[PDB]
């Protein structure tokens, strides 16, 4: 019973034990959807910019380089992969 | 009939359930996962996950298995980040409980909102 | 077998194993192991036999060994149907959860945090390891206090001819309260028979019968120990206490206030108030206000 969208795969307690992580103490039943939708934004940039080096290179394959470059952009750097 | 029996009071006292009460199990779990370093959201979900989204941009995408994990480091820190300051948005209004309308604020005045 | 050698015990052996079938020597291990055993489930359970009978409080019932050979402790279980745990006796396996679990209080298993206090049980000998009921069975002074009447530390008493009537009986040395004192012994007779003696009893005003619980009554008229001479008071400074050892039910006496040399001991009867004026109405009491 696995066959919807993936979005729902990031289950509520992963979300429950980040809001840990970041010192959160209560959280109310409405963030797990907008949590969803904001991740969801998150990945549309930076995947996007992601996929146009690859195609731009011509390669079919998504490398790790690929990743952090994106990344670059948008302000936040990524040590530990390459560069 | 019934002789007149001498007798003691009698109980059935039993021992009690244990429940922390609400929040000390946060805070053992702050300490826990600020101390922890692992990755938090379950492994697989994300490859099929990417690989769904990535499809709308183009098609056929095989996926480096390096290039996989980071997607998670970066969204998470950008998670964990954004989520800490909603706190202080959250406990500026004196509460302890976060909304949604609260991490809409926050991501306004980040900028990244509009 | 100091008659024979080992050879011709082993050939003997050999020629009753030709004869006779051989032995199974069959070895199991249980599927569980460790954990998945939290005694918080066990609470659940009581808490269920609290529900729906032991919410009564009235029914004692003496305990009986409850036979298991291959049925689980279900709710045809004896010991379940009584109301009551299953023994180390029971056939209930090692893995029953109407089982007591351990006593595990760690300064002295004696006080209301004690399970085993706060249950009619007193902490047995091979569960109360943190207070020692195992430890020195031989010696006399242990860390528990709810492990007496096992090693039977009684105090030393007195008779004497009571103020109030006939004999009494007097305490040789001072005790606190709360304190383990000599047991109430006597014999086992049913209910029905205690009507009988009892309808005996109150042709010369005797009383020497004790309710023990719902289904049995003590009798101390012919076999005893001296404390069955004990008068009664409605102001006592001891009070009685049924409790549960080993399977069996037996009736303790302990000190309701602190008390130094030579008491005169006195615990109620409790009786009806009409028996009560009818046996035990002297009071000797001078009122103050
Ligand atoms: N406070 C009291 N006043 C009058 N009689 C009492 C009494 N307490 C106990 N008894 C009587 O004593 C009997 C218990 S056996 C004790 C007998 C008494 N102590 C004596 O030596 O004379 C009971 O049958 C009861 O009838």
């Amino acid at each position: 019973k696995v066959l919807r969208d993936n979005i729902q795969g990031i289950t509520k307690p992963a979300i429950r034990r980040l809001a840990r992580r970041g010192g959160v103490k209560r959280i109310s039943g409405l963030i797990y959807e907008e949590t969803r939708g904001v991740l969801k934004v998150f990945l549309e940039n930076v995947i996007r910019d992601a996929v146009t080096y690859t195609e731009h290179a011509k390669r079919k394959t998504v490398t790790a380089m690929d990743v952090v470059y994106a990344l670059k952009r948008q302000g936040r750097t990524l040590y530990g992969f390459g560069g | 009939t019934k002789a007149a029996r001498k007798s003691a009071p009698a109980t059935g006292g039993v021992k009690k359930p244990h429940r922390y009460r609400p929040g000390t199990v946060a805070l053992r779990e702050i300490r826990r996962y600020q101390k922890s370093t692992e990755l938090l959201i379950r492994k697989l979900p994300f490859q099929r996950l990417v690989r769904e989204i990535a499809q709308d941009f183009k098609t056929d995408l095989r996926f480096q298995s390096s290039a996989v994990m980071a997607l998670q480091e970066a969204s998470e820190a950008y998670l964990v980040a954004l989520f800490e300051d909603t706190n202080l948005c959250a406990i500026h209004a004196k509460r302890v409980t976060i909304m949604p309308k609260d991490i809409q604020l926050a991501r306004r005045i980040r900028g990244e909102r509009a | 077998i100091g008659t024979k050698t080992c050879r011709q015990v082993y050939e003997f052996r050999v020629k009753e194993s030709s004869i006779i079938a051989p032995a199974p020597a069959e070895d199991v291990d249980t599927p569980p192991r460790k954990k998945k055993r939290k005694h918080r489930l066990w609470a659940a359970h009581c808490r269920k036999i609290q529900l729906k009978k032991d919410g009564s409080s009235n029914h004692v019932y003496n305990y009986q060994p409850c036979d298991h050979p291959r049925q689980p402790c279900d709710s045809s279980c004896p010991c379940v149907i009584a109301q009551n745990f299953c023994e180390k006796f029971c056939q209930c396996s090692s893995e029953c959860q109407n089982r007591f679990p351990g006593c595990r209080c760690k300064a002295q298993c004696n006080t209301k945090q004690c399970p085993c206090y706060l249950a009619v049980r007193e902490c047995d000998p091979d569960l109360c390891l943190t207070c020692g009921a195992a430890d020195h069975w031989d010696s006399k002074n242990v860390s528990c206090k709810n492990c007496s009447i096992q090693r039977g530390s009684k105090k030393h008493l007195l008779l004497a001819p009571s103020d109030v009537a006939g004999w009494g009986i007097f305490i040789k040395d001072p005790v606190q309260k709360n304190e383990f004192i000599s047991e109430y012994c006597g014999e086992i007779i049913s209910q029905d028979e205690a009507d009988r003696r009892g309808k005996v009893y109150d042709k010369y005003m005797c009383s020497f019968l004790f309710n023990l619980n719902n289904d049995f009554v003590v009798d101390a008229t012919r076999k005893g120990n001296k404390i069955r001479f004990a008068n009664h008071s409605v102001n006592p400074n001891c009070y009685a206490k049924v409790m549960m050892v080993n399977g069996d039910h037996r009736i303790g006496i302990f000190a309701k206030r602190a008390i130094q040399t030579g008491e005169e001991l006195f615990f109620d009867y409790r009786y009806s108030q009409a028996d009560a004026l009818k046996y035990v109405g002297i009071e000797r009491e001078m009122e103050i206000p």
